[PDB]
């Protein structure tokens, strides 16, 4: 459920990490590193 | 703070008090002429006393620095399009207007800095100017490509002091501009202080004035500004040595001979009056006590030993820290000028009499 | 900082006869340079001696 | 009395105050120093993550309102300004310092006795570091400069890599070398662009044996890449012709009009014919360039950049023999381009990077110059890989330009130690404590050391004093000076041998700092906090 | 860090655990310390505390300091809890304990810092203490002789340096004599509560007495006590615990009749109780009547009407007193008051003291009790000076039990030091550092004396160190002559036992802070 | 009662410090008082018609891109507010905005100035409860949802009832647009995606210099 | 110096304490205040005085009594 309305249906790991916001800075490492993962390659974002 | 550096600063402001004078026939010392620059960065052992000027000012024109054979030219006027003190407007309704305005434009300033060039000038400063463009690019790249180093946003207050110091003459139009109007000097560059800041150095003047410029260093800001207001007090001792050239010994010495003196000139008055002068005496007994105190020494037993030891005959005899007592001070170079302790004396003397003839204070 | 006229001025006293002897300390300073100190030891001596 | 509107604090008081400041600012960094030490990860309240090792970085980001601490903080900003490496241990040394001397004050020893013997020490400190404990650089070859690179990057996040890292890093201060007036060779460091971008691992990191810029072409006509590029530089937009303010267009007659429009475009078109009739291939502009010049350049099969940064232009138009033009005027009022203004390299391409894009001018011509592209796992790894990289570079610049190096491993400490304590004897009654204090105080950075290592620090600073002593004791057994710390096994090793390295002026300007700003702490006795 | 839902301790639990907590442990333990570091030696400084109430207690003490300061420190308690330990088992070197627990812990903070292990540092305080306790135990000094002239004297200097740093050190001879005629004057036990402290307002220190029998206030005299005598010269006490007054004769006890003459039989009958009690009082030959429970105006003019001294509502523990000084025996009934029940004194006699009435029992040849009457011009006056006479009693009640001394003025701690570090100059090394830490933290007494004296510490210390090291058992500090002397022949003199209990609760103290290496504080429950 | 010429003398003068000590808190306080006085009362006591580009806005403005998508600024301190406003260049505009929890038309507020962040990374979007600041019982009440604006200093935005204006699904282009109808928010710039970042810090710039 | 005009303060809060100026004057005014008041009710001519009570029951009386004039009136 987007906070700006809309709702997002997927199973891709990068847009599920994406949509969550964390306060943990550890969890902001980890969802940089699958938005990295996405950038590069654009596959493997849950393997990684 | 600087009794460490006190072998470097002391000699440095001593040289520094008599280059702004002339050592006969002077009576006193504008201590304006001895400019402070503040850099932080390095040690105080870093200070410097650099013989020309030190201006904070980066160098616009960059790609040339370190001039030889420098001749310094101050101006005051604007290097920019043309523009008359009255307002002004171009009026354009053909293209060849506007072909000729951005021709004549280029024109002008191209002969502005011909002009600048012919005269041997290869430094440029530039007052600082507000309502009008002081330094077009155009200018300024004009200037580059004949080798003339630009350094603009010179401050207002600060002519009077560059002037002095290189021997120019501002430069307020370029009909005047002319080369008996520039300032001749050994060297100009532009110096990093290994990363905490560039300063420009124009070292050595032909014919050079009566001013100096000391560069202080520190490794915070803290210190630099304490060792600016010590050099400032050195500065100003030696300017009381200046004025009223009398010299007495320090440690606590003329207090203690001042205690003594006005308790036998009390004990040869009468009346509430003799009170009186027995009390400023014991008053004026404060400082040595003050001075064995804060030095781990026994404030009552050296006071006494001074005492004594003054009423002996010993004029000199004042507070020794080095050796942990009393002995004579001369002998350890503690001397300062008469109008210190003089002035301190008449100064507060008056406040106090000022203050005992008051009776009531009223809110406002 | 050392400086005796620095130390005054630099705390807002808030006595009048304080703000004097700030005064007087700032002109010491301007006579001399320096004793900015001793000048305003001396007077508070003085006035207490005037106490008694 | 006083009636100050304010709160005050005298004597031991104060003093106490202050010492505990300076320890808990040390206290916070002591725990990243030595390649056992660990980095930090500080969070400023508004999400953003800063993962870090350097000292100067931690202090600069952290609110301070002691004004003690404060000192500390601007001692670490000057040390990384003036060296670029030692922040942590200077901190660590100051505070230490600090401590002791108040400890030496509370036995009530005069703090003036305290300063002169602490002055004392550093000079003494120095002279000694200068006259036994360098290292000369000349018989050593690119081994020394390798070693101190690794050095500098143990205890960062790129230690491990070292073996790699520092070759690329000697290989980027030795390709913007240069020899200036009077034949002393400065290597002008902070000219390497250093560019971030996360994606593959560090391994892939890339040096670039010429330039490398952060922007892409303006237009997608235009071709990607050019073999032999004539760089153009420039300091001015590529815009549309507007009057000035002093300049006003009145039309009276309408004929005129459409001249005056046309005109004020066909400036522009006359400016970029100019500049392309002299076989320009590469156009860099620090303004911007619209559609219409845009277009101009695209037709001539030309690369055209715009909102170039200014210092990244100096360096391209230094590097490739171009000079900066901010007009077009030469010295007979005309306006003309001369073909010789034209920078040269063998390539210009702009190549992918984590599906982005940025322009490289590959071998430049007339001057060699670097840039690293840092490819990390995220911005955060991106950063800390960036301040150790900048961290070794200027390790390697204070190594070649200065060729004295000393070893490390806390063993010029112990060495100083031993040093001082036997000296102190031969200076004075009090200051003879003050250079003891001293001596045991500079202790402080290998028992920092091991204790990170999780090692017996008492006994292995004991072997190391042991060794030193020894080596200041017998003539014949000078050779031990080099003895260090190796923390991977926690016990003492031949530094020099092994390949740890310091540059000496990261020392000396340590202590020098660290010594000023304990003087100018232990003057304070008294302190007055007004009320805002 | 997670949220855990769940979390484990209740929410509020505070803990810290490691090298810091330690640290702060020590560093609360000297801010501790410093509270009472200036009280310490004849140039010691009094401390003037205020509580809640407004009532200000200015005091000396190190024990009452502490006390008063309401820590909170979980560590800084222990140092309260040992100076109330020495407190309670010497009564003097309640600022040493503390001075010398936190110097320890000063002296080992650098090595706790640098990751040694706490368990070494506790076996080299174990080592250090047993030596230095059996370096004490050896070097005392005792006298085989006995000598009644020698104990005194040597009772006498134990109490004068006990009193030489309070206010009453001007009188500190008069009032170490006092003490000890006081104690001698005790029989087998040495009760405290044989020792009456009565504290009168006015009047200087040199005005204050020590009764060689006992003395109280009077209490509450009824109508007709100002017609008794006040003075007798060899009266016989009748000590009472009885309430002699008109009264019911029991709580539960109801009278019925039904005829006046019963009503007048029963009137009768209660008068005739009161004075059959009155005239077997008076019949056993005594003078003065003494009663735990009130005596009533009636018994009080029965009793003025025979030229007899009657006082009620005596404290029990002055009733005791009176009956250790005069030899008689508390009596609940008076059926049966033989001679061998009745006290007797040489003198009785009320005299007033500073706006008071005071009766005096005085002349008792057998007495086993005392009475301190104080004179002072303020409360806290009053108070300071008994605290101060009661570390002199404590003292000299320790050296009855035995005579074994060291020297004052730190020379004992100098000698100890000097041992330790001679001792620990010859061990692996691991302890030798701990060891000769425990030395030097040894030295901190004898700086504080200077220190407060204001003196300058280093020189003194250093001239001690010297001639310690070179031959010479009792030199320490000479306060007066601003320099070092043989403390033992300045009669600065300590009994063993002080400075044994100092050492063993300053190293059990500190052994105990530095084992601790988490502290965890689960919340306040019921704030209110 | 007379001499009421009394003319103090020290008394005033010898409580100085105490009256200071209670004047300046009061300077304080009454400092964020006029702050908030200044929006507080006065406004409490109170086809290309259809947008055509609207839904193509809406679908590029889904264009985080970047890492993340942050949240606006929570402020939970008056003096925060205070010393946030104070200090912070003029240049850029400051919008605040009030809500309380629970009550309907503040989510969509939200996620509005959320959504506007990015599009202008200039402007300072942050939230703020009614409670903390000290807003009076009405305008708690019935006007908490408000978007203050602040720029130079002093107030440019007086908007209270933004739903009477927007409903309670209006969108970011819907309060973009209303902004910029009174020329509010600032002018949109030219941007791209750099590969990170390229700049670490700004120094001596010592860059090359080839010398003979 | 004075009790209540010295740097350190010496007096529960509320307490006052006047010096010779002020005791002077509030003394003096005080005893002339009383004794204006009293007056003119004195002699042959002199006039009457109203005392409301400001309690609950607002007492009323009228007298020529000095003694009962003083009497019921809050004198501070
Ligand atoms: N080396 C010294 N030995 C003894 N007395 C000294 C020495 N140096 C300075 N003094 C004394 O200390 C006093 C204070 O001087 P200073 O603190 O420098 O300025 P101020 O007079 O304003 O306090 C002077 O009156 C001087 O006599
Ligand atoms: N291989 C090694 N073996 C032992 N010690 C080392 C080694 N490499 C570095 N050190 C030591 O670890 C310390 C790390 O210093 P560092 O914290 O990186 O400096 P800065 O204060 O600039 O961050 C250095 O003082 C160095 O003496
Ligand atoms: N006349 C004296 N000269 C030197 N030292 C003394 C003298 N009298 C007492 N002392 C020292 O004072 C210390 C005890 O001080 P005091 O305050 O009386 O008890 P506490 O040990 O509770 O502080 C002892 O260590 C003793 O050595
Ligand atoms: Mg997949
Ligand atoms: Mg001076
Ligand atoms: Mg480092
Ligand atoms: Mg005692």
């Amino acid at each position: 459920l987007d906070p700006m309305g809309g709702i997002v249906m997927t199973n891709d790991g990068n847009a599920i990490l994406r949509e969550i916001q964390v306060q943990h800075p550890a969890a902001k490492s980890m969802i940089e590193i699958s938005r990295t993962q996405d950038e590069e390659v654009g596959d493997g974002t849950t393997s990684v | 703070v600087v009794s460490q550096y006190s072998s470097l600063l002391s000699p440095m402001s001593v040289n520094a008090v008599m280059k702004v004078i002339d050592p006969a026939t002077a009576t006193s010392v504008d201590l304006r002429d001895i400019k402070i620059v503040k850099k932080l960065g390095g040690t105080i052992d870093d200070c410097e006393l650099v013989e020309g000027l030190v201006l904070t000012q980066k160098v616009s024109n960059s790609g040339i620095t370190r001039v030889e054979k420098a001749k310094i030219g101050l101006i005051q006027f604007c290097l920019s399009a043309p523009k008359t003190d009255m307002d002004n407007q171009i009026v354009v309704s053909d293209y060849a207007q506007m072909d000729r305005v951005l021709r004549e434009e280029r024109a002008y300033i191209l002969n502005l800095v011909k002009q600048i060039k012919k005269t041997g000038c290869n430094v440029l400063l530039i007052q600082k100017s507000i309502l009008r463009d002081a330094l077009s690019d155009l200018a300024l790249h004009f200037l580059n490509k004949m080798k003339i180093m630009v350094i603009k946003d010179i401050e207002r207050e600060d002519i009077e002091f560059i002037c002095k110091t290189i021997g120019t003459k501002p430069v307020a139009h370029i009909d005047q501009f002319t080369a008996d109007m520039l300032g001749s000097a050994e060297l100009a560059e532009e110096v990093n202080l290994n990363g905490s800041g560039k300063l420009l150095k124009i070292t050595g003047c032909a014919s050079p004035g009566k001013t100096v410029t000391i560069v202080v260093r520190g490794s915070n800001k803290l210190v630099i500004e304490e060792a600016e207001r010590s050099i400032h007090d050195a500065l100003c001792v030696i300017r009381c040595l200046v004025k009223k050239r009398a010299l007495i010994a320090g440690g606590g010495a003329p207090e203690i001979e001042l205690a003594l003196r006005l308790t036998e000139y009390s004990r040869t008055l009468s009346g509430m009056e003799s009170y009186c002068v027995r009390a400023f005496a014991d008053a004026m007994e404060v400082i040595p006590s003050t001075l064995a105190e804060n030095a781990g020494l026994n404030p009552i037993s050296t006071v006494t030993e001074l005492r004594n030891r003054h009423a002996q005959g010993e004029k000199t005899a004042g507070i020794n820290v080095r050796k942990g007592g009393i002995s004579n001070i001369l002998e350890e170079l503690v001397v300062q000028p008469l109008l210190v302790s003089v002035s301190a004396l008449t100064l507060a003397t008056e406040t106090v009499r000022s203050i005992l003839k008051i009776d009531d204070v009223v809110n406002t | 900082t050392n400086d005796g006229a620095t130390i005054l001025k630099q705390m807002q006293v808030l006595h009048p006869a304080a703000r004097m002897l700030v005064e007087l300390s700032k002109a010491q300073d301007i006579e001399a340079g320096d004793g900015t100190t001793s000048v305003v030891i001396i007077a508070g001596s003085l006035l207490d001696s005037c106490t008694k | 009395p006083l009636s100050v509107f304010g709160d005050r604090s005298t004597g031991e008081t104060i003093r106490s105050q202050n010492v505990m400041a300076a320890a808990s600012i040390a206290n916070i960094v002591k725990s990243s120093l030595g390649p056992v030490g660990l980095d930090k990860m500080l969070v400023d309240d508004i999400g953003d993550v800063t993962i870090t090792n350097d000292g100067a970085t931690i202090l600069k980001l952290l609110e301070v309102e002691h004004p003690a601490a404060k000192v500390l903080c601007e001692l670490a900003d000057l040390q990384d300004k003036e060296v670029g490496d030692g922040t942590t241990s200077v901190v660590i040394i100051a505070a230490e310092l600090l401590k002791n001397a108040d400890e030496l004050v509370k036995q009530k020893i005069h703090p003036t006795s305290v300063i002169s013997g602490y002055r004392l020490a550093c000079k003494e400190a120095v002279r000694y570091i200068n006259e036994n404990l360098i290292v000369n650089t000349d018989e050593l070859g690119r081994d020394c400069l390798i070693n101190a690179a690794k050095t500098s990057m143990s205890s960062k996040i790129i230690g491990i890599n070292g073996d790699f890292f520092a070759n690329m890093v000697v290989d980027a201060v030795l390709a913007i070398k240069y020899t200036d007036i009077r034949g002393q060779p400065r290597y002008p460091v902070n000219s390497v662009n250093i560019l971030k971008a996360h994606g593959r691992s560090q391994m892939e990191s890339m040096l670039i044996s010429g330039y490398a810029l952060n922007c892409v072409v303006g237009s997608q006509g235009m071709p990607k890449r050019i073999v032999n590029a004539k760089i153009a530089c420039l300091d001015f937009s590529l815009q549309k012709t507007k009057m000035k303010l002093g300049v006003q267009v009145v039309i009276t007659d309408p004929e005129k009009l459409d001249q005056i429009r046309q005109r004020e475009s066909d400036i522009t078109k006359e400016r970029i014919q100019k500049i392309l009739a002299t076989g320009a291939n590469v156009i860099l502009t620090t303004g911007g360039i619209d559609d219409m010049c845009l277009k101009y350049f695209v037709e001539a099969g030309a690369m055209a950049v715009r909102r170039v940064l200014k210092r990244d232009l100096k360096r391209i138009a230094k590097a490739s023999g171009a000079t900066i033009l901010s007009t077009l005027a030469n010295l007979e009022g005309e306006e003309t381009f001369e073909a010789a203004m034209l920078g040269q390299a063998e390539e210009v391409v702009q190549e992918r990077i984590c599906d982005d894009e940025l322009i490289l001018i590959k071998n430049t011509k007339a001057r060699t110059s670097a840039s690293i592209i840092l490819r990390g796992a995220n911005d955060f790894m991106c950063d800390e890989m960036e301040r150790s990289l900048h961290d070794a570079l200027c390790v390697v610049k204070r190594v070649l330009e200065s060729k004295s190096v000393v070893p490390g491993g806390g063993a010029v400490e112990a060495a100083l130690s031993i040093y001082l304590e036997n000296y102190a004897t031969s200076m004075g009654s009090r200051e003879q404590l003050a250079i003891a204090e001293f001596a045991r105080s500079l202790l402080v950075i290998p028992n920092t050391l091991a204790v990170n290592a999780a090692q017996d620090s008492t006994d292995l600073v004991a072997k190391l004093r042991a060794f030193h002593n020894e080596a200041q004791v017998n003539p014949e057994r000078k050779n031990l000076k080099w003895i260090g710390l190796d923390l991977s096994n926690g016990k003492p090793r031949d530094n020099k041998q092994a390949g740890v390295f310091e540059p000496t002026i990261v020392k000396v300007k340590s202590l020098k700092f660290a010594t000023e700003a304990a003087i100018t702490i232990l003057r304070i006795d008294d302190l007055i906090k007004l009320h805002p | 860090m997670m949220p855990t839902p769940v979390i484990l301790l209740k929410e509020g639990t505070d803990s810290s655990q490691g090298i810091p907590q330690l640290v702060s442990n020590i560093s609360a333990c000297q801010v501790i310390a410093e509270a009472v570091r200036t009280t310490l030696g004849p140039r010691g400084m009094d401390k003037l505390i205020v509580d809640g109430r407004g009532k200000a207690t200015i005091s000396n003490d190190g024990a009452t300091i502490l006390k008063l300061l309401d820590v909170v420190h979980p560590a800084a308690k222990t140092l309260v809890d040992i100076a109330k330990s020495q407190d309670a088992e010497v009564g003097d070197g309640t600022t040493s304990v503390t001075l010398l627990a936190a110097e320890f812990l000063k002296q080992v903070k650098p090595y706790v810092e640098e990751g040694l292990h706490p368990q070494i540092i506790i076996r080299a305080f174990r080592t250090a203490t047993q030596l230095a306790v059996n370096k004490i135990k050896e070097i005392a000094v005792t006298v085989k002789k006995a000598d009644k002239v020698e104990q005194r004297k040597l009772l006498e200097k134990c109490a004068m340096t006990a009193l030489s740093s309070k206010l009453i050190s001007q009188q500190k001879a008069f009032f170490a004599k006092m003490v000890v005629d006081a104690v001698m004057m005790l029989d087998d036990l040495l009760q405290l509560k044989m020792i009456g402290i009565k504290k009168v307002q006015g009047g200087a220190l040199e005005d204050s007495q020590l009764v060689a029998g006992v003395a109280f206030k009077k209490t509450f005299s009824y109508a007709g006590f100002e017609m008794q005598p006040k003075k007798y010269h060899n009266p016989k006490i009748a000590l009472l615990n009885v309430e002699l007054e008109l009264k019911a004769e029991k709580d539960n006890a109801e009278i019925r009749v039904h005829t006046v003459e019963d009503y007048q039989a029963i009137v009768d009958a209660e008068w005739n109780i009161l004075y059959d009690k009155l005239e077997k009082i008076h019949h056993s030959g005594a003078k003065v009547v003494l009663s735990k429970l009130p005596i009533g105006d009636v018994a009080t003019q029965y009793f003025a009407d025979r030229d007899m001294f009657c006082a009620g509502r005596v404290p029990e523990e002055d009733l005791k007193r009176t009956m250790m000084a005069c030899g008689g025996s508390i009596q609940t009934s008076v059926n049966a008051l033989s001679a061998d029940v009745l006290g007797r004194c040489q003198v009785f006699e009320e005299t007033q003291i500073g706006g008071e009435r005071y009766n005096f029992f005085t002349g008792c040849p057998k007495a086993k009790t005392c009475t301190f009457i104080l004179r002072g011009g303020a409360e806290q006056f009053m108070e300071e000076t008994e605290r101060s006479l009661h570390d002199a009693i404590m003292i000299v009640r320790r050296a009855i039990k035995n005579d074994s001394v060291v020297a004052g003025g730190g020379a004992i701690e100098m000698e100890l030091s000097k041992y330790l570090r001679d001792y620990s100059r010859t061990i692996p090394g691991k302890q030798q550092l701990l060891i000769g830490a425990y030395a030097k933290a040894l030295e901190i007494i004898p700086r504080q004396l200077c220190d407060n004296a204001g003196f300058d510490a280093t020189n003194i210390l250093n001239k001690l160190r010297a001639r310690h090291a070179q031959g010479g058992t009792w030199y320490g500090v000479d306060i007066n002559n601003e320099d070092i002397a043989d403390n033992f022949e300045a009669f600065v003199w300590e009994p063993a036992m002080v400075r044994i209990n100092a050492l063993t609760a300053a190293s059990e103290a500190a052994c105990l802070i530095v084992s601790v290496d988490e502290t965890i504080k689960n919340p306040r429950s019921t704030v209110d | 009662l007379a001499g009421e010429g009394i003319s103090v003398n020290t008394g005033p003068k010898g409580v100085i410090n105490d009256w200071r000590r209670f004047k300046q808190l009061e300077t304080e306080q009454r400092e964020e008082q006029c702050r908030e006085m200044e929006r507080l009362i006065k406004k409490l006591s109170m086809f290309l018609q259809q947008y055509r580009k609207q839904r193509m806005e809406e679908m590029r403005q889904q264009l985080h891109k970047g890492p993340q998508f942050k949240q606006v600024f929570e402020i939970s301190s008056g003096e925060g507010f205070l010393d946030m406003i104070d200090k912070e260049q003029k240049s850029i505009v400051i919008m605040v905005h009030i809500y309380e929890d629970g009550i309907p038309g503040t989510e969509a507020m939200n996620g509005c100035m959320i959504c506007l962040a990015a599009e202008y990374p200039a402007v300072k979007f942050c939230k703020v409860k009614s409670s903390v600041i000290g807003a009076s019982s009405q305008f708690t009440r019935n006007a908490l949802p408000a978007l203050l604006i602040y720029k130079g200093g002093e107030l440019i935005g007086n908007f209270v009832r933004v739903t009477d204006q927007l409903g309670d699904d209006f969108f970011a282009v819907d309060l973009e647009a209303f902004l910029q109808e009174f020329g509010l928010l600032p002018e949109k710039e030219v941007l791209v995606l750099t590969s990170v970042r390229n700049s670490a810090t700004c120094h001596s710039e010592d860059s090359d210099l080839e010398i003979d | 110096a004075s009790l209540s005009l010295a740097p350190v303060n010496i007096f529960k809060a509320g307490a006052d304490e006047e010096r010779a100026e002020t005791a002077r004057l509030t003394s003096f005014i005080g005893a002339i205040a009383i004794g204006d008041l009293v007056k003119s009710t004195l002699g042959p001519k002199g006039m009457d005085k109203i005392l409301l009570s400001s309690g609950r029951d607002a007492s009323l009386m009228v007298t020529n009594d000095g003694a009962t004039i003083l009497k019921n009136i809050g004198v501070d």
